[PDB]
């Protein structure tokens, strides 16, 4: 009871999540979904014209 | 979880409760029905359904 | 809070630990050093800075 609380305060508990869940962004979505691609019109685009 | 009609805590329940195992640092649930045989710290991580 | 340099608890918890109180229901933060002298229930509301 008094030791959980000590890991609460200095942000142990915060460093351990971390490690476990956000520096192992592995797959797709997290890592790629912050660029940019320019462009390149195909034909499925434009087709009901 | 309990057995019907002879209570029968199974699981990692159980091993705190016949006096099995000594402590048990894991992914367990603070529900109602659990603190009546075993006690819990503080909650160390929030999460939902 | 304590008071600097004499432990004394003004506030709320002191009304809990000068035997004043009986029970606070209270927007009341679960830190480490209240538990040296108060009890704490489980949490119901959780929040952060
Ligand atoms: N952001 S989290 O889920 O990983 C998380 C969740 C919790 C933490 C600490 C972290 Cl890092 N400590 C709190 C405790 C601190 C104090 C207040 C309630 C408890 C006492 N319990 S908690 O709310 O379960
Ligand atoms: N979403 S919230 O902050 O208002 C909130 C926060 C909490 C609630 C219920 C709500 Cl609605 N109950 C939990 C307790 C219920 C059970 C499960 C964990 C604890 C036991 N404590 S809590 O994590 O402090």
């Amino acid at each position: 009871n008094l030791a959980v609380l000590k890991l609460s305060e200095q942000g142990v508990l915060d460093k351990l999540k971390n490690k476990w869940w956000y520096d192992k962004g592995e797959c797709g979505a997290k890592d790629s979904g912050s660029k940019e691609k320019t462009s390149a019109l195909s034909l499925s685009n434009v087709a009901g014209v | 979880a309990r057995d019907a009609d002879t209570k029968i805590w199974n699981g990692m329940v159980g091993e705190l409760v016949y006096g099995k195992a000594d402590i048990a640092i894991a992914p367990l649930t603070i529900t109602l029905v659990r603190e009546e045989v075993i006690d819990f710290s503080k909650p160390f991580m929030s999460l939902g359904i």
